[PDB]
């Protein structure tokens, strides 16, 4: 749960 | 030690003893969250 760029998380 | 009636009465053992240490250590986590993230997020990541 971090960086709400990437998707997987 | 089953003293006689006359026998000048000796001394007997004493228990020895022995510490043990308990040393308390710690245990951390360190989750790092992204500002923004936990802004425009539906779940509750803070309480998750």
């Amino acid at each position: 749960a971090l960086n709400s760029a990437v998707a997987a998380e | 030690g089953w003293a006689s009636e006359t026998a000048a009465l000796s001394e007997t053992a004493t228990p020895q003893i022995d510490r043990i240490t308990i040393p308390l250590h710690e245990l951390a986590a360190m989750p790092k969250a992204s500002q923004r993230l936990l802004d425009d997020s539906a779940f509750d990541i803070e309480t998750w």
